[PDB]
RNA sequence: AGGACCGAACCGACUAAUGUCGAAAAAUUAGCGGAUGACUUGUGGCUGGGGGUGAAAGGCCAAUCAAACCGGGAGAUAGCU
RNA sequence: GCUCGCCGGAAGACCAAGGGUUCCUGUCCAACGUUAAUCGGGGCAGGGUGAGUCGACCCCUAAGGCGAGGCCGAAAGGCGUAGUCGAUGGGAAACAGGUUAAUAUUCCUGUACUUGGUGUUACUGCGAAGGGGGGACGGAGAAGGCUAUGUUGGCCGGGCGACGGUUGUCCCGGUUUAAGCGUGUAGGCUGGUUUUCCAGGCAAAUCCGGAAAAUCAAGGCUGAGGCGUGAUGACGAGGCACUACGGUGCUGAAGCAACAAAUGCCCUGCUUCCAGGAAAAGCCUCUAAGCAUCAGGUAACAUCAAAUCGUACCCCAAACCGACACAGGUGGUCAGGUAGAGAAUACCAAGGCGCUUGAGAGAACUCGGGUGAAGGAACUAGGCAAAAUGGUGCCGUAACUUCGGGAGAAGGCACGCUGAUAUGUAGGUGAGGCGACUUGCUCGUGGAGCUGAAAUCAGUCGAAGAUACCAGCUGGCUGCAACUGUUUAUUAAAAACACAGCACUGUGCAAACACGAAAGUGGACGUAUACGGUGUGACGCCUGCCCGGUGCCGGGAGGUUAAU
């Protein structure tokens, strides 16, 4: 009866992928902390 | 015109029955390709080191099957490959 | 003609319409339209300043000429037009020159009329002056606040300016609100009273006639929790404050002038 | 002509029964309201937490809302169990 | 394999999104599959996605995003200009047939189409960061002309019927063919030109706009369709041929005509209405800075090219979103027969499926239905729930009314079949003809066929003729809310919110006000017949007294009164 994930590879770059994180001084941080940590998958891309 | 790198673009012959039934009834060769590889640069390999009087040059990349070794799954590799038609001089 | 909508269905019942017989039935002049893409009452930061917009129709924007730069040159008035983003009408100027401008009508104008503007000119309803060369007691439009601009003042359907008295380079002029404000004599005015007089007589007669008009529903503070509004909540219909806007300011009588720049200017304020 | 009438698609959700460790963390069956408009819908935007948005119910803001979620102050504090 | 059953405006066929090998073949059933499994969307190998034309990338833009300098901000950074991104929109061109176990507008055959490049040659003025045109647009409505498609004849090939008939008005099957090119019609739209002239389109213009005219009346424009050709071809129902009983490979008949007909197409059109309906390139044109045998345009036979990426498969679902092979959710397209107003509904076609536990028994009880003597709301908080009414045409229809309505008020009657009027008519409809008018896709006679209501009259069967599905229950008094609308996603749909209308009130434009340390935005490219706030809530009759209290507004003498 209708979800709240309804997948779309453009709004889902658009708003979460490397460049968008890239884009901002918090976005960026957010690297720097999954980098830290040292995760495989960095961004959804 | 472009010498030495034409060299490293066919890699293999392909082996198939799809690839067999385009040897003699439309006169074509399938092979593996560079995955840079132009349909000229294929053409050019073909026209030098296969020297056969190459008509057209089609062209597709084939995507890698997902594979199991018991617990790491693993992607196979994305190669290309290069349905090559001959004119009426053909040979292999 | 102020025509009533018959009652063939309730929605219907009680419509009002002001048809003028001698608007264009077309397409409009191009090069004066341009795109006017709708904010919904939102700003740079994404957000409702306005309460109250958003919808209706989609409507293009006429270049309408306030300055009137034309001087010395006759304009012969083509074809009088509807315009979607004005309470009064407009009318297709073509100059003698060539040009072709869109102006606000006045009362007094049909397609077919002569009009000229600059220094010397003829007193005649239509034709733009700068107020000095204007009699003192008459009836104008379309006015200017500074010299060499658009045209501020009475530009809405059947507004009208009314120019009191002429001190040297002043000159004391009657507002519509009652307001009797001194503005430049150098500045420009539109002779006449702005037309399309019956728009006032219409009363669109349903709620979709206010959002086809781009309004949207005014919510009453009273209805609100005292959260949302300062007037909010009690069990069952309660108020007993007095009278505010959303953000606590007093409505209902309660001075909001403050600029104190142009306090000079104004010789009496309005009552 | 119409926020006109009847009525499928489409949108809704009035009544009842079933279900209530379900087929389903809101549905099914039989009837039900709107159905050229203040309609509905695809795709992409914009608005961010005392902030948004709200035809106003304290509704809605990712199954979370009289102040979201995640990390941090942080082993807050507890005359209580 | 044969029956049976079910869907068929889907439970069929294509896609976008989203998945990401689930596709196809061979093998293997431990686990997965709510049972078994030789089968599998499961495990393990191999194979499978072929493009100048489809889409993407590419040339251009909306919302919006980013944003050199810039303005603003303790820092971080906010806003925003010239630019540059951003499709959900605009811009070049391919179809029919055959083919794979799996791709096809991609491969193959037969036909085509676009744009560039570089020529060869004929002529010749070109040329923008610039001007003009075009692109280029709303709702509803109506009408004509068509077409997909169907139906019925004819035509062609086969059939002479397992149980009475069937050599016929009989039966079954077929009757297919595209983009392209030619033709420029049904029809839309517009007065052509030819010359001069002019403070206009920041410069310039032979373009665009204006102004004289002179001068024949048409010349352009757009456009479905049909006809030709494309096509002697392609394709074609059976046959034959072989059989590895998989099929392989060989032949190929008619391949027409009327009628009906779209929600398609002309139509981005026409009439009408107002709430008055994106942008920007490609394209066409005119000249500046220039260039003047030149380069540059133009046309024409060539020629070279048309890169790269996606293409399997699911896509209302066992493959996406729901933790599941979860009866939920998910945008676009295609739309056959009979009955019907219909995309409703019933039964079917194409095509697909029978829902991955079965076999018995035939207790109570539960769930979903069917029928019910006599009574008929006696039930119950409450006719909740069932039962009932239902269609089309005609006759008829009250108080009250804002003069529209209430109203489908109420209530009736007629409905099947078969002959007749009429070897099927009102109409639709149009042929061989015959004018004629010229070369037409002609006007204008004309009535062969197909097509076909609706009636009236007379029979006739049944208990019942709108016989199934489908398909209002009606009336009287009255509270509230004028009305359609909106609302507590997931216990409240209402009298609550909104609403049109009404009043008070602020606001004179660097507007009030709002978002914002600010710049700045919105209000508004609006300007008091406008805008914001508050209350009230269509419409009719109205809206009374109080300014002591709290607020607001005005007034400035006097008292008190901060910083200094
Ligand atoms: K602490
Ligand atoms: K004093
Ligand atoms: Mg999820
Ligand atoms: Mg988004
Ligand atoms: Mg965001
Ligand atoms: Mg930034
Ligand atoms: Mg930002
Ligand atoms: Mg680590
Ligand atoms: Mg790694
Ligand atoms: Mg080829
Ligand atoms: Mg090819
Ligand atoms: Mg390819
Ligand atoms: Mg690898
Ligand atoms: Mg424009
Ligand atoms: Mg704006
Ligand atoms: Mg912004
Ligand atoms: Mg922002
Ligand atoms: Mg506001
Ligand atoms: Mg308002
Ligand atoms: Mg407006
Ligand atoms: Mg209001
Ligand atoms: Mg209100
Ligand atoms: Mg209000
Ligand atoms: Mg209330
Ligand atoms: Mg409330
Ligand atoms: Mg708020
Ligand atoms: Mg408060
Ligand atoms: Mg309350
Ligand atoms: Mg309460
Ligand atoms: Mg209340
Ligand atoms: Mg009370
Ligand atoms: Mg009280
Ligand atoms: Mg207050
Ligand atoms: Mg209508
Ligand atoms: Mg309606
Ligand atoms: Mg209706
Ligand atoms: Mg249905
Ligand atoms: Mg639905
Ligand atoms: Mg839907
Ligand atoms: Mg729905
Ligand atoms: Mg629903
Ligand atoms: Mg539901
Ligand atoms: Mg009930
Ligand atoms: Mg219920
Ligand atoms: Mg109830
Ligand atoms: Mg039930
Ligand atoms: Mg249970
Ligand atoms: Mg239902
Ligand atoms: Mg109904
Ligand atoms: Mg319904
Ligand atoms: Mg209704
Ligand atoms: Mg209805
Ligand atoms: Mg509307
Ligand atoms: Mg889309
Ligand atoms: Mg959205
Ligand atoms: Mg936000
Ligand atoms: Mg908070
Ligand atoms: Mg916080
Ligand atoms: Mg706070
Ligand atoms: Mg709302
Ligand atoms: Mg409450
Ligand atoms: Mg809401
Ligand atoms: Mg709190
Ligand atoms: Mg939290
Ligand atoms: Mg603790
Ligand atoms: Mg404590
Ligand atoms: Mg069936
Ligand atoms: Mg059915
Ligand atoms: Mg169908
Ligand atoms: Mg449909
Ligand atoms: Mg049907
Ligand atoms: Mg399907
Ligand atoms: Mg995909
Ligand atoms: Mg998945
Ligand atoms: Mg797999
Ligand atoms: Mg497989
Ligand atoms: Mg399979
Ligand atoms: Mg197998
Ligand atoms: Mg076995
Ligand atoms: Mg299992
Ligand atoms: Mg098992
Ligand atoms: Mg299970
Ligand atoms: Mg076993
Ligand atoms: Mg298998
Ligand atoms: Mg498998
Ligand atoms: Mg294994
Ligand atoms: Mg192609
Ligand atoms: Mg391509
Ligand atoms: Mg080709
Ligand atoms: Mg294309
Ligand atoms: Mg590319
Ligand atoms: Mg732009
Ligand atoms: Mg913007
Ligand atoms: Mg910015
Ligand atoms: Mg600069
Ligand atoms: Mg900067
Ligand atoms: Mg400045
Ligand atoms: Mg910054
Ligand atoms: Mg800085
Ligand atoms: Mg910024
Ligand atoms: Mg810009
Ligand atoms: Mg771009
Ligand atoms: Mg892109
Ligand atoms: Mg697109
Ligand atoms: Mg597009
Ligand atoms: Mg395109
Ligand atoms: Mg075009
Ligand atoms: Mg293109
Ligand atoms: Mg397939
Ligand atoms: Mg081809
Ligand atoms: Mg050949
Ligand atoms: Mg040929
Ligand atoms: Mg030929
Ligand atoms: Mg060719
Ligand atoms: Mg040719
Ligand atoms: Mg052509
Ligand atoms: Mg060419
Ligand atoms: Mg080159
Ligand atoms: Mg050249
Ligand atoms: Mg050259
Ligand atoms: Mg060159
Ligand atoms: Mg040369
Ligand atoms: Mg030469
Ligand atoms: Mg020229
Ligand atoms: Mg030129
Ligand atoms: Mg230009
Ligand atoms: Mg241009
Ligand atoms: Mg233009
Ligand atoms: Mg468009
Ligand atoms: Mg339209
Ligand atoms: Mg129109
Ligand atoms: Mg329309
Ligand atoms: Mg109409
Ligand atoms: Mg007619
Ligand atoms: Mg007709
Ligand atoms: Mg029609
Ligand atoms: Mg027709
Ligand atoms: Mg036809
Ligand atoms: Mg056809
Ligand atoms: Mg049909
Ligand atoms: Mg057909
Ligand atoms: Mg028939
Ligand atoms: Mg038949
Ligand atoms: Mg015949
Ligand atoms: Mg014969
Ligand atoms: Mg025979
Ligand atoms: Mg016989
Ligand atoms: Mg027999
Ligand atoms: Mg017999
Ligand atoms: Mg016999
Ligand atoms: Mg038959
Ligand atoms: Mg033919
Ligand atoms: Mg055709
Ligand atoms: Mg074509
Ligand atoms: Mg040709
Ligand atoms: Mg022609
Ligand atoms: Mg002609
Ligand atoms: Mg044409
Ligand atoms: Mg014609
Ligand atoms: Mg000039
Ligand atoms: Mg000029
Ligand atoms: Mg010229
Ligand atoms: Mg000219
Ligand atoms: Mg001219
Ligand atoms: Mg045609
Ligand atoms: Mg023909
Ligand atoms: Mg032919
Ligand atoms: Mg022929
Ligand atoms: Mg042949
Ligand atoms: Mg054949
Ligand atoms: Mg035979
Ligand atoms: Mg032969
Ligand atoms: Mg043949
Ligand atoms: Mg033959
Ligand atoms: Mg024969
Ligand atoms: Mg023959
Ligand atoms: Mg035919
Ligand atoms: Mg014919
Ligand atoms: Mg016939
Ligand atoms: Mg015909
Ligand atoms: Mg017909
Ligand atoms: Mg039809
Ligand atoms: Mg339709
Ligand atoms: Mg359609
Ligand atoms: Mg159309
Ligand atoms: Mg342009
Ligand atoms: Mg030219
Ligand atoms: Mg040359
Ligand atoms: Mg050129
Ligand atoms: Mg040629
Ligand atoms: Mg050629
Ligand atoms: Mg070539
Ligand atoms: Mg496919
Ligand atoms: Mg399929
Ligand atoms: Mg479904
Ligand atoms: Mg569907
Ligand atoms: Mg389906
Ligand atoms: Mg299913
Ligand atoms: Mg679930
Ligand atoms: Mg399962
Ligand atoms: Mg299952
Ligand atoms: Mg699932
Ligand atoms: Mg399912
Ligand atoms: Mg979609
Ligand atoms: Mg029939
Ligand atoms: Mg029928
Ligand atoms: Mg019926
Ligand atoms: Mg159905
Ligand atoms: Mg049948
Ligand atoms: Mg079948
Ligand atoms: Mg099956
Ligand atoms: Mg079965
Ligand atoms: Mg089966
Ligand atoms: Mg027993
Ligand atoms: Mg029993
Ligand atoms: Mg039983
Ligand atoms: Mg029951
Ligand atoms: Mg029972
Ligand atoms: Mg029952
Ligand atoms: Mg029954
Ligand atoms: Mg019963
Ligand atoms: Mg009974
Ligand atoms: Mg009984
Ligand atoms: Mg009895
Ligand atoms: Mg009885
Ligand atoms: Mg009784
Ligand atoms: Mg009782
Ligand atoms: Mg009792
Ligand atoms: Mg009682
Ligand atoms: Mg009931
Ligand atoms: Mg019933
Ligand atoms: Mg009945
Ligand atoms: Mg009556
Ligand atoms: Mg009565
Ligand atoms: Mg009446
Ligand atoms: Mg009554
Ligand atoms: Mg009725
Ligand atoms: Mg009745
Ligand atoms: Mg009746
Ligand atoms: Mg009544
Ligand atoms: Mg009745
Ligand atoms: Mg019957
Ligand atoms: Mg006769
Ligand atoms: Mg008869
Ligand atoms: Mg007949
Ligand atoms: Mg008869
Ligand atoms: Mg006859
Ligand atoms: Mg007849
Ligand atoms: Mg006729
Ligand atoms: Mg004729
Ligand atoms: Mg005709
Ligand atoms: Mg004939
Ligand atoms: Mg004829
Ligand atoms: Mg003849
Ligand atoms: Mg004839
Ligand atoms: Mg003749
Ligand atoms: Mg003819
Ligand atoms: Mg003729
Ligand atoms: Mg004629
Ligand atoms: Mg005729
Ligand atoms: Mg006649
Ligand atoms: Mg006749
Ligand atoms: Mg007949
Ligand atoms: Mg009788
Ligand atoms: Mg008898
Ligand atoms: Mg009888
Ligand atoms: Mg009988
Ligand atoms: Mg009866
Ligand atoms: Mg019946
Ligand atoms: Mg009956
Ligand atoms: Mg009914
Ligand atoms: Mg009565
Ligand atoms: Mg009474
Ligand atoms: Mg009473
Ligand atoms: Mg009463
Ligand atoms: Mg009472
Ligand atoms: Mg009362
Ligand atoms: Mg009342
Ligand atoms: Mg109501
Ligand atoms: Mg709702
Ligand atoms: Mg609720
Ligand atoms: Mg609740
Ligand atoms: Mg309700
Ligand atoms: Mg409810
Ligand atoms: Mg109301
Ligand atoms: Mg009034
Ligand atoms: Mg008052
Ligand atoms: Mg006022
Ligand atoms: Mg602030
Ligand atoms: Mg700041
Ligand atoms: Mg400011
Ligand atoms: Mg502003
Ligand atoms: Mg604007
Ligand atoms: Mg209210
Ligand atoms: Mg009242
Ligand atoms: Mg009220
Ligand atoms: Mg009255
Ligand atoms: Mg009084
Ligand atoms: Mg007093
Ligand atoms: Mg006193
Ligand atoms: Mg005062
Ligand atoms: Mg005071
Ligand atoms: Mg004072
Ligand atoms: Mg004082
Ligand atoms: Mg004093
Ligand atoms: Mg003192």
């Amino acid at each position: 009866m209708k979800r709240t994930f309804q997948p779309s590879v453009l709004k889902r770059n658009r708003s979460h992928g490397f460049r968008a994180r890239m884009a901002t001084k918090n976005g960026r941080q957010v690297l720097a902390r999954r980098r830290a940590k040292g995760r495989a998958r960095l961004t959804v891309s | 015109i472009r010498e030495e790198r034409l060299l490293k673009v066919l890699r293999a012959p392909h082996v198939s029955e799809k690839a067999s039934t385009a040897m003699e009834k439309s006169n074509t060769i399938v092979l593996k390709v560079a995955k840079d590889a132009t349909k000229a640069e294929i053409k050019a390999a073909v026209q030098k080191l296969f020297e056969v009087e190459v008509e057209v040059v089609n062209t597709l990349v084939v995507k890698g099957k997902v594979k199991r070794h018991g617990q790491r799954i693993g992607r196979r590799s994305d190669w290309k490959k290069a349905y090559v038609t001959l004119k009426e001089g053909q040979n292999l | 003609a102020v025509v009533k909508c018959k009652p063939t269905s309730p929605g219907r019942r009680h419509v009002v319409k002001v048809v003028n017989p001698e608007l264009h039935k077309g397409k409009p002049f191009a090069p004066l339209l341009e795109k006017n893409s709708k904010s919904g009452g939102r700003n740079n930061n994404g957000r409702i300043t306005t309460r109250h917009i958003g919808g209706g129709h989609k409507q293009a924007y006429r270049i309408v000429d306030f300055k009137r730069n034309k001087d010395g040159i006759p304009a012969v008035v083509e074809r009088l037009e509807y315009d979607p983003n004005r309470s009064a009408n407009i009318a297709l100027v073509l100059y003698k020159d060539g040009e072709r401008r869109y102006i606000l009508a006045p009362k007094g104008l049909k397609a077919g009329d002569q009009i000229q503007s600059g220094v010397d000119a003829a007193i005649k309803p239509g034709n733009t002056l700068p107020m000095r060369n204007i009699p003192v007691g008459s009836t104008v439009h379309n006015v200017e606040m500074k010299p060499g601009k658009g045209g501020q003042l009475a530009r809405s359907a059947g507004t009208y300016v009314q120019i009191v008295a002429r001190d040297g380079a002043y000159v004391t002029l009657r507002l519509r609100s009652g307001e009797m404000r001194k503005v430049e004599a150098d500045c420009r005015a539109t002779l006449g009273e702005v037309g399309n007089a019956e728009h006032m007589l219409r009363v669109l007669g349903k709620a979709g006639a206010a959002r086809w008009r781009g309004v949207r529903p005014t919510v009453r503070g009273t209805a609100m929790n005292p959260v949302d509004h300062p007037h909010g909540g009690g069990e069952g219909r309660n108020f007993g404050k007095h009278p505010v806007t959303p953000w606590g300011v007093q409505t209902k009588g309660k001075k909001t002038r403050s600029n104190k720049r142009t306090d000079k200017f104004i010789v009496r304020r309005r009552s």
